[PDB]
């Protein structure tokens, strides 16, 4: 036999558990980080890109992709409810490593100007909803609604001190706006930032809630599609050519 | 850095930066340097570059070695993107504050939406001191003075660490048990319902409720701590005041313009008519940040980057006082290693072999007229 | 009676990548400022183009030698493989997967966002920027080599993977490899299509799409676990 | 290979057509003069999708970059059209 | 104006067009402004008669390299030669396999599981030679074209 | 109705309507009311609003309680 005793089998299984956790975690880090940055990283890099319309709308929709697939695999095959949490934690770890060692360690951009957005509460909501309900349709709908809606309230304690108005050289500016102005991004001019500028159809203080609800609806859709995407990605098929 | 690789004709035909000044060449940490000058938008704007309806005045440097304290276009502060008109000249001023020590090549640039970067002449500036001495004080409308280098850093660290710790605890609660193989076998065997207990459900409910309640309480506390907040200020600022400059009493027609392809020079036949302003003489030809000067007529005293300054790179067949009214056809020869160093000789690879530049005419009293020339450039191979 | 898991090999697999990439980061910090800013200068040549040529030649040589050695020493007769030796080979393949995951993290996550930083702080001048040299032409080939080696080892040593070509393994291994040719699109994206240094531009969606193929790892993992369990470990563990 | 060999294979044919000419004071190509002289009434000059130069165009890398992009997209299109043809090769019979 | 131009609304422009007669007959000639995103704007047409033979038409052009060429027949033979050469190579590649039974026996052999018998070592060597010769010929032709015309734009 | 909810700066920075007159305040059915005035286009037009290359002069009311008999911009229908 491969193993000589039950205790040896348990120890071998624990070693395999640790090694497979390492493999899954860091492959997820690589893939999720590349997808997340090349989908929404301009808003995540700079504090003056963290607006109420585009950041709040875009970030959860594109970030709900990997958690859906990883949940569809882990909960179905192992009853492990931490897929969304592990995806968010890996993305945050990679982003923070890059910000501290490259954004600040190399180009000396201040950390308070280059910090990632908080994402743990949405992953926790998704994971808990999936674990308690046990059905992927209800998880999709309700958990994606929560994931979309909790993104901006979760990040508000961080960005709130950066929105104190300042009279800078005769013009009204935000602290994040002054941060973007002072610290020169040679490759990132001011016109590139996709932030809300006001529309003639913009109503009475409804920008952030409308963006959050739109993000939640699109998160429902993207979760529903990426659940089946991950189901396909979990196939155990062998080819002969 | 980054201009030598840009197409020569694109550099010749977009924006012209004329008389520029730098307040200091060597600065200490927290000291300010002022870069002023004029920029002219070429009338024959290239079609592949969008019109500068949305343009941003930027500083080209390898990072935040300086901080841009302020920037003015036509005397008006321009923290946002602006709108520029084709064929108009604008004053610009940029005040920067030294942050990091070292020798830095600083350029003034116009980023144009749908076009890309338009880099101007770069100057080497030395910063002496320690980066730890740099301070960025800002006074808010609420009566608080803060330092932007470290403001809100601890709060961000605390919140990110708190949420990361919550996620790690959530994972580690399930990580105390066998993870992958026994659970997979149990699920395959049909014993999945045995892998989650009532205590696990209660823990998940507590985690969800605590997460929601903590988010709500944190938002309420942040609102209480900062009751006055404004959204990010953005938009394109129109109505930039251009320069009202004297029209050139001097008329210049380009008969022919040629460059030898091996080649480190450019040659042009020009017909010049003086419409008054006393006998005049050509003193300088500006092409793409490169200034070819005629030492006998004009001498630079502004510390123009020497790699871009050819003190005797202008050779005019006859540069004698052009009596008001005289129409002389002259053969001008602009020669300098900068032609090859700044890869202006790479116009041979360009899908448009046409050049544009500025000619500067000086009278006996020293008054200067600026004439704008554009023509096709023909390579010579024989 | 060697131990089932060779701790020395796992330690080497982690440490070689860690040390090499730390030295690479030190080199980027030291010479990315003095020589990497201007591309038409001699110091840029001798400090980055030589690096690119050497790394390309070494990557080709290493990939050829490693893949040929793995394919040459394949187990011709796998029917006599004892369950204990099969478990040891499974542990070695898991070490290979650990190395592949570490290389994937170093390439797709660290240096890609470092490249984003570099492009947001300077004006792009050439396709062979020091950031591009380190990211596209050093880390990506390294993780491609590691993935190909892991796939070849699994096919040539594990009876579970020797009966055919594993589709999830093939997707997980070749999918990220397609990130390397897609760099051309990236160049065509920056030089012609998009005039702005926007990291969310569609010209980068190619990367994204092939990054999705890394998700195939989950399927591969399942197969790996079965390769760990079919030898009698699962029966003893279920007791 | 299919993407990369396209332009080198055609270069011997179009190379004599790229000799520079000073046509009426403007620099022109022989192919450009061919297009100018022989009037295409239904094909004006602005329709031709040809490179005109960009501010992000670098130092003599247009053709290799285009070739590599074409090769990558050729990989993708070949992969998709292989299965397209596999579907087109089905021997199926319908009853309605 | 050999290229597209920019016109302003409400302005008047002089225009001149010099044409050279190429083919005999009566031709209705119009001056037109093609506008991008608009279409054709045709002006008054005039009937012009061309007398002579088309064989007498010449289009001399002097290049910056010192060569005078006729655009009617310039580079025609080179294009014919290269296209015929590559077409002949493709035809030879097809005809090498076309000397054997093509469709039915090969289909039956593949269905029967004897596909490996349809390609021999000599066929593999021929394919390798074809690939190597194609690549080498392309490279040599590019080098020769570059040597013949060192100045191109 | 509908202006109070529009952004204050957008209302301040688009079009200015100066001296206006209404011919009548109370009208009978089939009677006509004339509204004349001047409107100035602000030079600093907001960037999120497209330039008025395509603009329509409209009457804001809760429906066809009136019928717009005619409209003139600069004396031209
Ligand atoms: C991530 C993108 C997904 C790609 C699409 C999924 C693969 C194709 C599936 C259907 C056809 C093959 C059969 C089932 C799969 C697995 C597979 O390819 O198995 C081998 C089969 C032959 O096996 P069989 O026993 O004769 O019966 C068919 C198996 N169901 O090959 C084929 O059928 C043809 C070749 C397979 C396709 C190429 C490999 C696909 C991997 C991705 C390529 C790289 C592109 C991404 C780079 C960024
Ligand atoms: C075997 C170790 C465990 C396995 C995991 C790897 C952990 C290793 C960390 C190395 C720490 C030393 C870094 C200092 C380099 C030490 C180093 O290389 O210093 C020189 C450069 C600076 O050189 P220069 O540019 O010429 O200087 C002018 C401007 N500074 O700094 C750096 O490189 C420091 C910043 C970057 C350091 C990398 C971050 C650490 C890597 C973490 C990997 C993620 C692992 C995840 C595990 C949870
Ligand atoms: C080139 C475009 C491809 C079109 C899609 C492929 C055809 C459809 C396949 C699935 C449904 C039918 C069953 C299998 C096919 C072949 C087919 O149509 O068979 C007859 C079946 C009835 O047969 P059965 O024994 O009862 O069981 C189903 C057979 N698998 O009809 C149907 O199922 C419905 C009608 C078939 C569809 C119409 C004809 C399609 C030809 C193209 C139409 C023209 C459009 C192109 C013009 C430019
Ligand atoms: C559902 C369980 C019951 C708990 C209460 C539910 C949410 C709260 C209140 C309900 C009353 C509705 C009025 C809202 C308070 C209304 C409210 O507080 O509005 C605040 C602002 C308005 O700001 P203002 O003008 O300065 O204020 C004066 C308003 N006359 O509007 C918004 O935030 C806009 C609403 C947010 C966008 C969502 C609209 C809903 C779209 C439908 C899909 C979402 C629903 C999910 C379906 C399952
Ligand atoms: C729709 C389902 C009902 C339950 C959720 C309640 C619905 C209403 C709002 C929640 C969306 C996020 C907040 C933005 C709204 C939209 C909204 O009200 O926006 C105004 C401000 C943002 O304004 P600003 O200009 O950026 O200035 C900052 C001032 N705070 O947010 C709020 O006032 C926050 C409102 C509520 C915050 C608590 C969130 C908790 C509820 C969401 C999670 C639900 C998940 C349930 C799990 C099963
Ligand atoms: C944004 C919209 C949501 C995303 C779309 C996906 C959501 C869920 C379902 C829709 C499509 C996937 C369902 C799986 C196919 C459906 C599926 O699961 O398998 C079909 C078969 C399986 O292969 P087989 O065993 O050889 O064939 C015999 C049937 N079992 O695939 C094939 O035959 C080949 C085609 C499979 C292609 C599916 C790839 C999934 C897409 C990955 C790309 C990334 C995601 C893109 C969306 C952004
Ligand atoms: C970064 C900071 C880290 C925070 C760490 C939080 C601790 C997390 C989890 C504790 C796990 C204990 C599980 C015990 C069940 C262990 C368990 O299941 O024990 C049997 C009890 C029997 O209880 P009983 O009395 O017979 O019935 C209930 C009424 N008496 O069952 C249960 O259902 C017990 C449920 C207890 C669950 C506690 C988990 C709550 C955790 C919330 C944490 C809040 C976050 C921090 C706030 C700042
Ligand atoms: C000094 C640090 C610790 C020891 C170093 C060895 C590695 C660490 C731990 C495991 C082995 C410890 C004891 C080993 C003693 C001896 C020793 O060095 O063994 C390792 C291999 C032998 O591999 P093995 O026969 O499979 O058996 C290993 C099990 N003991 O040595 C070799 O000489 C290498 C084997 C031949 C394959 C060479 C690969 C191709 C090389 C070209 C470059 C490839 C590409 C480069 C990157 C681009
Ligand atoms: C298969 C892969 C497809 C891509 C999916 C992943 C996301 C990638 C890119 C788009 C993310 C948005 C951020 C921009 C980065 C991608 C990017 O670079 O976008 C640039 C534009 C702004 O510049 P531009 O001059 O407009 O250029 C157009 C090029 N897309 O951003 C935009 O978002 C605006 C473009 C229009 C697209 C709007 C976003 C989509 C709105 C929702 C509908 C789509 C369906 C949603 C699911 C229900
Ligand atoms: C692969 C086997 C080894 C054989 C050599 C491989 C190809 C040749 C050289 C390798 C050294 C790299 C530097 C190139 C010479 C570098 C070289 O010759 O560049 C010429 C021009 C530059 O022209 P210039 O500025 O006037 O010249 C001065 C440059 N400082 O650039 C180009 O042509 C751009 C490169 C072509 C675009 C492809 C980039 C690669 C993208 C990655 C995907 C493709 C790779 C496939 C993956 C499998
Ligand atoms: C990438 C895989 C490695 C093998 C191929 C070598 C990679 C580099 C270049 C080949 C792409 C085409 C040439 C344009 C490059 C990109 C390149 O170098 O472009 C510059 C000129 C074109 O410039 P221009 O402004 O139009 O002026 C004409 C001057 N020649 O092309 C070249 O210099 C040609 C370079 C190489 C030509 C030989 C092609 C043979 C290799 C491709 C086939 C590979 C298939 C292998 C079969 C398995
Ligand atoms: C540009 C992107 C690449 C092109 C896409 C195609 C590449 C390879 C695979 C993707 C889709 C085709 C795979 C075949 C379906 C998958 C396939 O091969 O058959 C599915 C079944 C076969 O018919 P059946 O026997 O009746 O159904 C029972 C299952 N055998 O189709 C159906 O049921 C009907 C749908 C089939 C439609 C496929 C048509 C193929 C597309 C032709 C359009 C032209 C190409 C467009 C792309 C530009
Ligand atoms: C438009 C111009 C048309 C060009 C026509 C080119 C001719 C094409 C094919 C010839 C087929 C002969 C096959 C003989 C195998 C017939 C064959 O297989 O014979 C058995 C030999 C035995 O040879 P051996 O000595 O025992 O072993 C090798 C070393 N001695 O096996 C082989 O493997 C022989 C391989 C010979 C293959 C020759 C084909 C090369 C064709 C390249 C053409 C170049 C293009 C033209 C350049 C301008
Ligand atoms: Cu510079
Ligand atoms: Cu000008
Ligand atoms: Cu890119
Ligand atoms: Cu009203
Ligand atoms: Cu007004």
């Amino acid at each position: 036999s491969a193993v000589r005793s039950h205790a040896e089998a348990v120890q071998v299984s624990r070693t395999i558990d640790w090694m497979a956790l390492f493999v899954v975690f860091f492959v997820i880090v690589g893939s999720y980080h590349i997808h997340a940055m090349l989908t929404m990283g301009d808003w995540d890099f700079w504090s003056d890109w963290k607006d109420r319309r585009l950041w709040v709308t875009v970030t959860p929709i594109v970030l709900v992709t990997f958690p859906a697939a990883v949940q569809s695999y882990l909960w179905e095959r192992y009853r492990l409810p931490w897929g969304a949490t592990v995806c968010v934690l890996g993305l945050l770890l990679g982003e923070w490593i890059n910000r501290y060692f490259n954004f600040w360690g190399w180009t000396y951009f201040p950390i308070n100007f280059v910090f990632p957005a908080s994402l743990v509460p949405g992953a926790i909501i998704l994971d808990t909803v999936l674990m308690l309900s046990g059905s992927y349709l209800f998880t999709a709908i309700v958990g994606a609604m929560g994931w979309g809606l909790i993104f901006y309230p979760g990040n508000w304690p961080i960005i709130a001190p950066l929105h104190v108005p300042v009279e800078y050289n005769g013009m009204l500016m935000s602290i994040a706006d002054i941060q973007g102005y002072n610290y020169v991004r040679t490759g990132t001019p001011e016109y590139i930032r996709m932030v809300e500028k006001g529309t003639l159809r913009t109503f009475g203080k409804d920008v952030a809630p409308v963006s959050a609800f739109f993000s939640a609806f699109m998160s429902i859709l993207i979760y529903f599609m990426w659940h089946f995407i991950g189901r396909w990605f979990s196939n155990e098929r062998f080819l002969q050519s | 850095h980054g201009e030598k690789s840009q197409a020569a004709f694109m550099r010749m035909r977009t924006i012209h930066w004329y008389d520029l000044s730098w307040s200091k060449e060597k600065v200490k940490i927290n000291e300010t340097v002022e870069i002023k000058g004029k920029f002219h938008v070429f009338e024959g704007w290239p079609e592949t570059v969008d019109e500068p309806d949305v343009a941003f005045l930027n500083v080209g440097m390898p990072g935040p070695v300086f901080i841009r304290k302020e920037s003015y276009i036509g005397g008006q502060l321009v923290p946002r993107s602006v709108r520029l008109e084709i064929g108009k000249t604008y004053d610009f001023r940029v005040v920067l504050k030294a942050r990091r020590p070292g020798d830095w090549h600083v350029h003034t640039m116009m980023n144009v939406q749908g076009g890309g970067p338009i880099i101007g002449p770069g100057k080497w500036i030395t910063v002496e001191g320690s980066m730890s001495e740099f301070r960025n004080p800002v006074t808010t409308l609420t009566g608080q003075t803060v330092d932007l280098e470290n403001y809100n850093e601890g709060n961000t660290y605390f919140w990110h660490a708190f949420w990361f710790a919550i996620g790690v605890a959530w994972i580690g609660y399930w990580s105390r048990r066998p993870i992958f193989i026994p659970r997979l076998l149990m699920v395959d065997a049909g014993r999945a319902d045995e892998l989650v207990s009532a205590t696990d459900r209660k823990v998940a409910m507590g985690f969800l409720a605590a997460t929601i309640l903590i988010v709500v309480m944190a938002m309420s506390s942040a609102n209480s701590k900062y009751p006055i907040t404004i959204p990010l200020q953005a938009g394109t600022m129109r109505g930039m005041k251009p320069l009202e400059l004297p029209a050139p009493t001097v008329s210049v027609k380009v008969e022919d313009a040629t460059y030898r392809v091996p080649g480190r020079a450019m040659r042009m036949k020009l017909t010049i008519t003086n419409h008054g302003n006393s006998p005049i003489r050509l003193g300088e030809f500006y092409t793409a940040s490169v200034r070819f000067l005629d030492s006998d007529v004009y001498k630079d005293t502004t510390g123009y980057p020497e790699d871009l300054l050819a003190e005797d790179g202008l050779s005019v067949s006859d540069n004698s006082p052009l009596a008001p009214g005289e129409t002389r056809t002259v053969d001008v020869t602009a020669s300098d290693a900068a032609w090859e160093v700044y890869r202006l000789s790479d116009i041979i690879y360009d899908p448009d072999s046409r050049f544009a530049g500025l000619l500067f005419f000086f009278d006996a009293t020293g008054n200067r007229q600026v004439v704008q020339i554009d023509a096709p450039l023909i390579p010579s191979f024989m | 009676e060697a131990p089932l898991l060779d701790k020395k090999w796992l330690t080497f697999a982690l440490a070689i990548y860690t040390v090499f990439y730390l030295w690479v980061r030190w080199y980027e910090g030291v010479y990315g400022w003095s020589a990497g800013l201007d591309s038409f200068a001699p110091e840029f040549e001798t400090y980055w183009m030589n690096f690119l040529y050497t790394e390309i030649v070494l990557e080709i040589v290493t990939a050829s030698i490693l893949w040929g050695y793995l394919w040459k020493t394949r187990d011709r007769n796998l029917a006599a493989l004892t369950p204990r030796e099969e478990l040891r080979r499974n542990f070695t393949h898991l070490v290979w997967l650990v190395a592949y995951a570490w290389a994937i993290y170093w390439g797709a996550s660290y240096f890609t966002e470092q490249d984003g930083t570099w492009h947001q702080t300077i004006v792009r001048d050439t396709d062979f920027t020091p950031s591009h040299i380190i990211e596209f032409y050093l880390s990506y080939p390294i993780y491609i080599i590691t993935g190909f080696a892991a796939f070849i080892y699994a096919k040539t040593r594990l009876p579970f993977f020797a009966k055919g070509i594993s589709l999830p393994y093939l997707v997980l291994v070749v999918g990220p490899f397609m990130i390397l040719p897609n760099v051309g699109l990236n160049e065509w994206g920056h030089t012609f299509w998009f005039m702005e240094e926007l990291f969310v531009a569609p010209l980068h969606y190619g990367f994204v799409i092939f990054g999705w193929l890394a998700l195939a790892v989950m399927g591969t993992l399942t197969q790996t676990f079965y390769s760990f369990a079919q030898g009698g470990l699962g029966q003893s563990l279920c007791e």
